[PDB]
RNA sequence: GUGAAGACCGGGAAGGGGCGCCCGCCCGUCGAACGGGGAGCCGGCGGAGACUCCGGCAGGCGCGGCCCCCGCGGAGACGCCCGCCCCCCGGCGACGCGCACGGGGACCGCGGCGGGCGGCGCCCCGGCCCGCGAACGCCCCGCAGCCCCCGGACGCCUUGCGCGGAGAGGGGGGCCCGGGGGCGGACCGCGCGUCCCCGGCCGCCCCUGAAAAGCCGGGGGGCGCCGGCCGCGCGCCGUACC
């Protein structure tokens, strides 16, 4: 008949981490449950875009595996950006290969 | 026609990015697209030391490779092949062959650039 | 409150471990809820039916305190 | 016999500036070896947006020469860097918008800007949106270099003064009409203290010079002399002339 | 580095020549002082018989590590757990939960209470 | 609109409809030509035909 | 829908001068310009002087209320013709 | 540093940490019982107390014992039984407002059935009340979004949009999703709304909407860890009532 839930923190005050959803309990009456803010996933150092593969909880509480990928620069970048920055250093010694030193046998 | 057996690669995406790899077989461009066997550097030797060099063969495909100038005529085709990797069991004693031929030829200061890292700086 | 998924498992608790008090219960009604608690969990196998269930126990023995409600 | 607005802002209690959110203090590279001897990279990594400054600010990564490590700047953006862009410096640095050469290798005509006035200052002259300067003449004998400041006067400052090719972005600010007082509440709440503003005439004979009579007038001269003492010094300040022409 | 740094002196150890304090004697920490006296209330019969816990006004400073030594010391029987408040009127009263296997009524009875 | 989109969408993924019909009666939807699923529909059988 | 087509917003209020300026003003913040490295219409303002590709996603610095500005345009004209030179 | 002082002002100062040996300019164990933060739920019990007692059921963080001991799979996106320090490079913490639009939860409502009532001069299968399922462990699903592979286009789509030769559509996949379902812990259907949280957008600014502890990746170096299991521990203060 009456849901009123009253407050399950110390202060009333309503910010991002005091908010409460509300579930029945065994008992037949209303619970507030503290519903806590998800935390993002690791982003991208370049990009900004999220890190594919990390699930978005701190990652004190996420093994080891689940807090990591299985590529070189796995968390730290995307495979982008790391297929943009292995071409880079590729192609940079070679243009200095191909000009600098092919201008001292030229 | 650049995809050829003898052909340095630099792997660019995957568990082995940023490696070195040596094509053994140009794979027949089918539905899947263009893949290649290719056996590389998983780890390289060692550190300054005062020990081995880990090796992968799998068929990546072409367009995730960055073909390179550099050689090396490392037969291969007599063990792996592609019957061969892809057959779980019997791929090991490939890399494991493959893994001796190149501590071989690090020891002899053969091949330096393909037993070389490419400095990726972030 | 996990499952014990297969009785093997259970098993394989009861001896490397610590099975501490199994709860046989009878109930959905006759399935068997093999309620055995752990220092870590409380894990539940439940038997389709009762003659499984008293062979379940009896492949236990005196390792585990068992009760039965 | 109340001490005057002007007065009380020196103080700084209330009319200090807004910095809280504020990126930094915008400035050159420091100028090192490296620079002197010939020039440095930096790849441009964030082009953002200041409190108070109505031009952007660029966030550019440079080498550590000292260490290791990657030293990032905090530079007033010349209109048309883009993420991504190589931002040499030095003095073997290229003629190109956000590189950083000393002003006597910038040829002549260039505009600049967050020129220094004196070398080695990082950046004192054209920081303002849209603002610039002008290399003028180079006296490779007083090794001195005439910059066209923005209000038009010239200026001889050394030849190993620096500044960025280009002219500040965030051009044509002004032009748009605030239009609202609450457009402008939002433009000096970000700076400081400075807004609404009162008439003295409208204040009392205590609050100020010009203070209140019963028709509203200055009542005297508004040209006040240069050297009119703290709180007399109120109105047009040394006007050499007054008047629309 | 560029940095002109101190450069690593001794650094000794005090010895002083005349000991600072002579005589070592005092505190409030006496395993009899920290216990102060059992509340005997009905509410608190039903504790000792259910919960197996007999409650003590204890010295204010006392931690609770402390009050369990020392309840274990002067009553040589195990504790379980310690629960503390300091009462509206300055005093802190533990809750002092005995071992399962240890049975308050006949540590009580032995106290007295 | 999306009554109407999705008549189109089903007409189109089962070839009934080509793929330009579709989009110029997609466009013509949101122009507010078809008032109800059935105006929709009639106009659809004379196109059709 | 005539002759104040987005200072319609305004109402009869701030003057003929103020929203005739503010049209020419703000159609050109809320306009769409071509990213000088991706040649698509997708650059739109964030910030004054900060303009973000949608397409390209490269943010370049640029006039408060266009991508490009008159003097600007003309000063990488005369950079270039000087560095030419040099 | 300065002032007759009381006192006021302040980087230019031989300002620390490891380890018996290198590294290192230079402060905050100040400031928030509304911000950040490692982790709590249910059922009961008293004259006065409960996220606190008690019973269950979990979770976090350390510490000791005991055992084990170093990478694989995928074409890729990534998946899995998971190593530490030092220096760098990052990430999480970590964030504006608004119209809409969708998706969840709680509430509400309407039916059926099952259990109780009340009224009744007439009618009444038409009135009232009750029918409960938490944290948490698994396994599976989860729009939008973001990525992969094939391949090479006048298409694909929203309420509004937007998108695509810098790769669309199509066909297959990956990842994240404050969520739902199943099984544990331990009455069934259907609906429009209300509130709250969220998602992808789009708009807006001469306004661009905190930081740091703490935790964690990655590169390079140096080392070898790590896991599993079983015990144990968790101190200080606030807690009545208005």
């Amino acid at each position: 008949a009456d849901c009123r839930v009253t407050c399950r923190f110390h202060s009333t005050y309503r910010t991002r981490s005091k908010i409460v959803r509300y579930k029945r309990t065994p008992g037949n009456r209303l619970t507030s449950l503290r519903v806590k803010k998800l935390p993002n996933a690791p982003h991208c150092a370049e990009t900004g875009k999220q890190i594919h593969g990390i699930p978005r909880v701190i990652p004190q509480h996420l093994t080891r595996q689940q807090r990591k990928v299985s590529r070189p620069y796995g968390g730290k970048l995307c495979g982008s950006a790391l297929r943009a920055h292995i071409l880079e250093s590729f192609l940079n010694e070679e243009n200095q290969a191909l000009r600098e030193i092919a201008a001292q046998t030229a | 026609p650049i995809i050829k057996p003898g052909l340095v690669c630099i792997v660019l995406q995957g568990r082995h990015a940023g490696k070195k790899a040596v094509i053994v077989e140009a794979l027949p461009h089918n539905e899947r697209g263009s893949y290649a066997i290719v056996a590389g550097i998983a780890a390289l030797p060692r550190r300054i030391t005062n020990g081995r060099v880990r090796s992968f063969v799998k068929c990546m495909n072409v367009n995730h490779l960055m073909p390179t100038s550099c050689r090396l005529e490392n037969n291969y085709k007599d063990f792996i092949s592609t019957q061969t990797v892809a057959d779980v069991t019997k791929r090991r004693e490939i890399i494991e062959t493959v893994n001796k031929d190149f501590q071989r030829r690090i020891l002899e200061h053969r091949d330096t650039w393909f037993f070389t890292k490419l400095p990726i700086d972030a | 409150p996990n499952t014990i998924t297969e009785e093997n498992l259970m098993k394989m608790i009861a001896d490397g471990r610590g099975k501490k008090l199994v709860v046989k219960s009878c109930s959905l009604q006759g399935k068997v809820k093999l309620k055995l608690r752990t220092a870590k969990y409380l894990y539940t196998l439940t038997v389709p039916n009762a003659d499984d269930a008293k062979s379940i126990v009896k492949g236990c023995k005196d390792k585990v305190e068992v009760q039965y409600v | 016999g109340r001490r005057i607005r002007v007065q009380r802002k020196g103080a700084g209690s209330v009319f200090r500036a807004h910095v809280a959110r504020r990126l930094g203090a915008a400035k050159l590279r420091a100028n090192d070896f490296a620079e002197r001897t010939g020039s440095v990279r930096g790849v441009v990594k964030a082009i953002l947006h200041d409190r108070g400054r109505g031009a952007p600010l660029a966030r550019v990564q440079f080498p550590n020469m000292r260490g290791e490590g990657r030293v990032n700047e905090l530079f007033i953006a010349p209109e048309g860097m883009y993420t991504g862009q190589e931002v040499f410096s030095g003095n073997k640095a290229t003629l190109h918008i956000g590189n950083i050469l000393p002003v006597g290798n910038i040829p002549e005509g260039t505009y600049v800007c967050n020129v220094e006035e004196k070398p080695m200052d990082r950046g004192c002259l054209a920081r303002a949106s849209g603002t610039y300067c002008l290399v003028v003449a180079h006296n490779m004998e007083t090794n001195k270099t005439r910059i066209r400041l923005p209000s038009g006067q010239k200026k001889l400052i050394s030849s190993k003064a620096r500044a960025m090719i280009g002219l500040v972005a965030g051009g044509g600010r002004t032009d748009k009409p605030l239009l609202k007082a609450g457009n402008a509440y939002h433009k000096y709440k970000a700076k400081r203290n400075c807004w609404p503003v009162v008439r003295g005439v409208a204040m009392n004979p205590v609050d100020h010079p010009h203070g209140g009579g019963n028709h509203q007038h200055i009542g005297v001269s508004s040209c006040v002399p240069r050297n009119a003492v703290p709180g007399q010094k109120v109105g047009l300040i040394a006007a050499r002339r007054t008047g629309c022409s | 580095n560029v940095h002109f740094f101190r450069p690593k002196t001794l650094v000794h150890k005090k010895a002083p020549l005349y000991p600072r304090n002579p005589i070592k004697k005092g505190s409030w920490d006496d395993p009899c002082d920290l216990l102060r006296y059992p509340i005997k209330t009905d509410e608190n019969t039903t504790q000792i018989e259910k919960n197996n816990t007999i409650v003590f006004i204890v010295d204010r400073r006392a931690s609770k590590p402390e009050i369990r030594k020392a309840f274990e010391t002067v009553f040589e029987t195990k504790v379980a757990r310690v629960n503390t408040l300091i009462t509206p009127l300055g005093l802190k009263k533990a809750f002092i939960r005995l071992a399962p296997d240890v049975q308050a009524m006949d540590v009580a009875s032995k106290m007295g209470l | 609109q999306r009554v109407l989109r999705r008549l189109l969408s089903r007409y189109r993924d089962d070839e009934k409809i080509d793929r330009h019909l579709y989009e110029t009666l997609y466009a013509k939807a949101k122009g507010n030509m078809f008032k109800n699923k059935r105006v929709l529909l009639e106009h659809i059988v004379g196109m059709q035909k | 829908t005539k002759k104040v087509g987005l200072t319609g917003k305004y109402g009869t209020r701030y003057g003929r001068a103020a929203r005739k300026q503010l049209l020419k003003i703000e159609t050109s913040q809320k306009a769409k310009y071509t990213c000088p490295f991706c040649a698509k219409d997708k650059v739109r303002r964030t910030a004054c002087g900060i303009w973000t590709c949608r397409s390209c996603s490269k943010t370049m610095a640029g006039g408060a209320y266009s991508l490009h500005t008159e003097p600007a345009n003309a000063a990488r004209a005369t950079i270039r013709r000087l560095r030419l030179a040099r």
